[PDB]
DNA sequence: GGCACAGGTTCAGAGCAGGCGTTCCGTTC
DNA sequence: GAACGGAACGCCTGCTCTGAACCTGTGCC
């Protein structure tokens, strides 16, 4: 996954028949916290683009551990996003780190969800203001 | 071995001949018979081969010929075997009878690529005799219904007649049923719609008269309620509700009310309740017009039917309040003003020209024939409640006026294009015990309070062909298929006695009047009533000796032993035979000759 | 497996009530096998004899019969030089009848019986199921000086 | 639990059948006011013995090929249809017997057989 | 998965065919909902050219399923099956598939594969002979693959009615010096 | 002249029966 | 007596029988 999983998203014209590897490789059992976290160490060290939020999500959907540190830069990275991915990508943050969410990140997400292409708007400030 | 056995019979009987000389010698039919009788003090080496053979027979020489006699006879009696084979394996060996039925159902459900009823008739008899083995044997029952989706009407709709005693005393295999039968409802195939139906028509019907009374009254409102769903799904869909109801009225009386609230929406959907508003029905919403596909669902002639059945059947043997009242207002208003709905009601005729290409044609095609069939069902009203009163026949005359216009109009339509038409020929609605006591009515009543009444039917000529050509069309009916078209369909001792009432009119018209009398010239020479009643005639003598081959005695009994019963009925087509000929050279009424030989036949192969 | 359950019944069976003139227990030498000793049977040449026997159980037993010898050298019809047994219970069905409603005790019953009776009609020995016979004191001689050098002490 | 349970019978066939055969016509007068065995004793019209495992402590009710009770999770439950011998058997130990001789006889997946002991018609179905 | 298998109470009929079209969007874009996604499409309201399309478009990716979805695909394709898409799809099968490729868990679902084909090609005689119609039609190749054997000793083991058929068919083969030890 | 029954005809395909191949025995020089 | 030509039983195939459908002649309005 250090090796390729950055070609793959660092390759253009990334197609649904890439990610549903990277998807089968996050989603696996075998994917055991401690490598979540370390595919976490490289998923975020990359360009953020749609391709790198879906596998992101997948990962983020076990409830893979966080030092404040990487969630923080996640959430500062999150908030830097007119997209539908994204906006679940934010949501099922907010759900399952909720337990990680400061002042300072709530204001990350009030942000982050100014837009209003933004789908689902209602249920993400809905979570959002319900962390107030 | 065996099918020699067979050439042997058969061969035998034919002539006299051979039957002088030959000293009848035993058949390996009964020698195989008393082999397996004989495994009862339990030779059981012996056993596997016989169950082994006895489905090799119900394999190799199964109806495939139907999806003479040398093809079709000797290959019905080798299976007939098979199943009297395997029926006495399972009524003696206990142990076996677990495989027997295995095997037996392992044949009857995937396939339906070659038929099977043979197949039914043996699991038929195998269950209804002990159907204590089948809750051993439920493994196969619940992947049964598996593909109870794919397999077609048939199959479906008696396998599970067989099974249902099963689901009144076990109960996880009927919520995997129910589930099933729903999950088809929503189906692609088309016959998925028609097996959810007819598994929930049957659980509605012999799921109880009225486990708890009050977990099953509930459980039929359940399961109609998601055939309020099939009541709006496609025609076909429709038809089968209408038509399986009123069973499921006979075996469950309580649910009457429910049913009949079911149904009565549905007519008011198309049922227009004003006085003065003269098309009183909404026919053009009957029509599903997408993309050029011009569609009937819910056709409401068959509705008719089955209201008009549910009706009598409610007057008669519920009672010993309001719904009923009121659609007595209901058909009599449907009455009054459809009797003066004048083809301009229901843009036909000049505003219609039929034309069956376009969507125009098609629709008012499709509204002919509902008119035509409601017309039928109301003629059979206007002659069931009252007593043969002169104002009711006048109204049926005009009914008829009705009919009879729609029906010469899409015959001079069908005059013109082929005739592949035979959707005119589709089925008169009128009961077959309607025919009966009506036929009986026109032909076989003379007393003096009701003769001014039918001296309207019988002014009207068209009215006595229209009843007997029904006659003629329900009894070919029977020949092509195993049940008659309207109601009393598939209970056999109805038909019987309407087919005996029938012969007593049908020869009683026949002889009191000739053909010789007639005064209507060669179009009318071509369909004289005379010679219809003859032909009747003959289709029954026929069809009886397919399948009511015990009771032609009591057929006879109608009408001291077989012989001299036979005798007296040859004697009078026999007379019309000699009559017939010996009159007139010049122009000689080939057919009627023809079937008066096609009768002195049939009445020959019993004697 | 089965050589185990049948084997406890009978190991303990064959301690606490063996046939009389008769004992079995789990070989001191082989912890699998089991020794067997028959005393010579009353009024026969084999009086004041203790005949060893080895009863080997095979794999699949009870399926299959004991398979038994004479370890004590013994002169008899039914049994060779190398103290192989002429016994329809040490086979099979049909040429023997060993089944499962039987056990080690009742063919070691059988052994002390064919010990006291020898059948001349399934002779290993021709030479000794003839003296049996036709010559009974020479066999009963040989076989009782066959006890005093082998089955004696 | 108090409701009819689903309960079936082990044991020689001409002793079962009668049973079976009054459970079929009893079992409509199961009754959840009583306890499971006020409706048993009523519904097959029978008592149940108070631990005959004291006086019978050894029967021999052991498989009488094998001579143990508890093979890999089966019981003896094969019996002998026959007053003399009554002896249980296993699955297994009867069908490594009945398969092994000559003189037996297999319908489909059943094995009609001797009974070891007293060599009457025994029958398994597998 | 549940909204799929609730589609088809909720859509009215006008709409049947535009979802069509965009599940089988779907099921290019994802291979995990392959199994609800079938369901639907043969408890939809649809036309039948459309599912011989998404059916080729089922098989094309047979590679790519994972094994435990494949009972149920091919119980679907061989319900899709006609009397005269039997060769076909039969051909395009017994090619496509492998059972090398599969191999604990693989081992107990190609049992399970097994058992399901046991109950396709037991339950209708239109496959069982044009089945063998197309292993006989491979007597030109040497390299014919061990689905082959396999099924053969299976539609003998099932299907009676054809005992003489398989046994002329495999002596004509194996006289031919086809099937051999390796 | 146009359409539909009738019967001819044509083909799939199932099943039967006899002539051959390998081997023994009566007949004629 | 012995050499030649016919009798005997397991295998393969061509002939026959059938039945199903289509089509082309011809019968009537
Ligand atoms: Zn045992
Ligand atoms: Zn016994």
């Amino acid at each position: 996954c250090s090796a390729l999983l950055d070609p793959v998203l660092q390759a253009p014209g990334t197609g649904p028949a890439q990610t549903e590897l990277l998807c089968c490789l996050v989603k696996m059992e075998s994917l055991e916290p401690d490598a979540q976290v370390l595919m976490l160490g490289q998923i975020l060290e990359l360009p953020w683009k749609e391709e790198t939020f879906l596998v992101l999500q997948s990962l983020l959907e076990r409830q893979v551990e966080m030092t404040p540190e990487k969630f923080s830069v996640l959430m500062e990275k999150l908030c830097k996003t007119t997209s539908m991915a994204y906006a679940k990508l934010m949501l099922t943050v907010m759900t399952k780190y909720q337990a990680n969410i400061t002042e300072t990140q709530r204001l990350g997400l009030a942000m982050a969800l100014e837009p209003n292409t933004t789908f689902l708007r209602k249920s993400l400030k809905a979570a959002l203001k319900h962390l107030g | 071995s065996v099918v020699k056995s067979f050439k042997d019979l058969q061969l035998l009987q034919g002539s006299k001949f051979l039957q002088n000389l030959v000293p009848h010698r035993s058949y390996v039919s009964t020698m195989i018979l008393e082999v397996v009788k004989n495994s009862v003090h339990s030779w059981d080496h012996v056993t596997q081969g016989l169950v082994e053979l006895g489905f090799i027979l119900m394999d190799s020489y199964g109806p495939k010929k139907v999806l003479p006699s040398l093809s079709r006879m000797p290959n019905q009696h080798a299976c007939k075997l098979g199943a009297n084979i395997l029926l006495e394996t399972f009524k003696i060996h206990e142990m076996i009878r677990q495989e027997i039925l295995e095997q037996v159902l392992n044949r009857v459900v995937t396939r339906a690529s070659s038929p099977i009823s043979h197949f039914l008739d043996l699991l038929s008899n195998i269950v209804m005799y002990a159907p204590l083995v089948l809750q051993s044997c439920s493994s196969k029952v619940t992947e049964a219904f598996d593909y109870l989706s794919f397999l077609p009407l048939q199959t479906v709709q008696r396998l599970l007649k067989a099974v249902q005693p099963l689901l009144k005393v076990s109960m996880s295999m009927r919520d995997c049923l129910i589930l099933v039968l729903r999950k088809a409802m929503f189906a692609n195939q088309l016959d998925a719609r028609k097996s959810a139906v007819a598994g929930f028509l049957l659980l509605l019907k012999n799921f109880k008269v009225l486990y708890n009374s009050v977990a099953n009254e509930t459980f039929c409102l359940e399961i109609m309620d998601s055939l309020r769903r099939c009541l709006s799904q496609q025609a076909d869909v429709r038809l089968m509700l209408y038509e399986g109801f009123y069973d499921v009225l006979r075996r469950n009386s309580q649910l009457a009310n429910s049913v009949m609230q079911t149904l009565l929406s549905q007519l008011k959907q198309f049922y227009e309740p004003k006085p003065d508003l003269l098309p009183p029905l909404k026919l053009e919403a009957c029509i599903l017009t997408q993309g050029d596909k011009i569609s009937l669902q819910e056709p409401l002639d068959y509705l008719l039917c089955c209201i008009q059945h549910c009706l009598a059947w409610y007057k008669n043997t519920v009672i010993p309040e309001a719904f009923y009242e009121d659609l007595d207002d209901i058909l009599e208003s449907i009455t009054n003003r459809m009797i003066k709905s004048e083809l301009e009601d229901f843009e036909l005729d000049k505003s219609a020209d039929f034309s069956q290409s376009t969507s125009i044609g098609i629709k008012n095609n499709i509204s002919a024939f509902l008119v035509m069939g409601v017309c039928e069902v109301l003629i059979e009203y206007n002659f069931s409640i009252s007593s043969f009163s002169k104002n009711r026949f006048e109204d049926i005359l005009s009914l008829f006026m009705c009919y009879k216009k729609l029906s010469d109009i899409l015959n001079e339509k069908a005059g013109k294009a082929k005739t592949k038409m035979a959707n005119k020929t589709s089925d008169s609605l009128l009961s077959m015990k309607f025919v009966s006591s009506l036929l009986t009515a026109l032909f076989r009543d003379s007393i003096q309070s009701h003769q001014e009444s039918l001296s309207v039917l019988r002014s009207s000529n068209e009215f006595m062909r229209y009843a007997v050509n029904v006659a003629l069309q329900k009894v070919q009916q029977l020949k092509e298929t195993g049940h008659v078209s309207g109601p009393d369909g598939q209970n056999p001792e109805k038909i019987f006695q309407n087919l005996c009432d029938l012969t007593r009119v049908l020869l009683w018209r026949y002889t009191s009047i000739p053909t010789s009398v007639e005064e209507s010239g060669k179009k009318e020479k071509g369909k004289s009533i005379s010679l219809l009643c003859l032909e009747g005639l003959q289709k029954i003598f026929s069809a009886v000796q397919q399948f009511y081959q015990p009771k032609i005695q009591q057929f006879l009994r109608a009408l001291v032993s077989v012989t001299q019963r036979t005798a007296f009925q040859i004697r009078q087509f026999q007379r019309s035979l000699l009559n017939l000929l010996s009159s007139q050279e010049e122009d000689f009424n080939s057919k009627e000759a023809l079937l008066l030989v096609t009768v002195l036949t049939s009445l020959s192969k019993l004697l | 497996m089965q050589r185990a359950s049948r084997l406890k019944r009978e190991l303990h069976m064959l301690a606490t009530e063996p046939p009389p003139g008769i004992t079995c227990w789990q070989d001191k030498d082989q912890m699998d096998d089991l020794r067997a000793q028959i005393l010579g049977g009353a009024n026969t040449p084999y009086e004041k004899g203790v005949f060893k026997l080895e009863v080997i159980i095979p794999e699949r037993y009870p399926f299959e019969p004991p398979q038994i010898r004479f370890l004590t050298p013994i002169y008899h019809p039914n049994i060779d030089s190398a103290g192989r047994i002429c016994l329809d219970v040490l086979k099979l069905p049909p040429k023997g009848a060993w089944r499962p409603s039987l056990n080690i005790a009742t063919v070691l019953t059988s052994i002390q019986l064919l010990m006291s009776e020898p059948n001349p009609d399934d002779p290993l020995m021709a030479d000794i199921s003839s003296e049996f016979k036709y010559n009974k004191p020479a066999f009963l001689k040989n076989a009782r000086q066959w006890t005093e050098k082998h089955a004696r002490q | 639990p108090t409701m009819l349970p689903e309960c079936f019978f082990l044991g020689a066939d001409h002793v079962v059948k009668p049973l079976g055969i009054k459970l079929s016509r009893n079992i409509h007068l199961w009754d959840p006011e009583n306890s499971v065995l006020q409706n048993l004793k009523d519904v097959l019209e029978i008592d149940f013995p108070a631990r005959a495992i004291l006086e019978k402590s050894d029967f021999t009710m052991d498989c009488g090929i094998c001579y143990a009770y508890q093979l890999d999770g089966t019981i003896p439950d094969q019996v002998c249809d026959n007053s003399q011998c009554g002896q249980p058997f296993h699955q297994i130990c009867l069908y490594e017997w009945l398969r092994g001789l000559l003189t037996s006889r297999q319908s489909f997946n059943i094995i009609f057989g001797e009974c070891p002991y007293c060599s009457k018609p025994i029958t398994l179905k597998m | 998965h549940d909204i799929i298998t609730s589609l088809p109470e909720i859509l009215g009929d006008s709409q049947h065919a535009d979802v069509g079209k965009e599940l089988s969007d779907l099921l290019i874009e994802n291979t995990s909902l392959t199994v609800p996604i079938l369901d639907v499409l043969s408890s939809l309201r649809l036309d039948p050219n459309f599912l011989l399309k998404v059916r080729q478009l089922v098989m094309d990716k047979l590679s790519s399923i994972r094994l435990e979805d494949l009972p149920v695909i091919i119980k679907f394709i061989l319900h899709s099956v006609t009397a005269m898409d039997t060769l076909e799809v039969i051909s395009e099968l017994r090619e496509k598939l492998d059972l090398q490729h599969c191999v604990s868990s693989g081992q107990s679902c190609i049992i399970l594969l097994f058992d399901v084909i046991k109950s396709a090609i037991r339950y209708e005689k239109t496959i069982s002979e044009a089945w063998i119609k197309a292993i006989e039609n491979t007597a030109s190749v040497s390299e014919h693959k061990v689905f082959d054997l396999v099924m053969l000793f299976i539609i003998y083991s099932t299907n009676t009615q054809t005992k003489k058929y398989i046994d002329r068919v495999l002596r004509n083969k194996i006289r031919s010096g086809c099937i051999q030890e390796q």
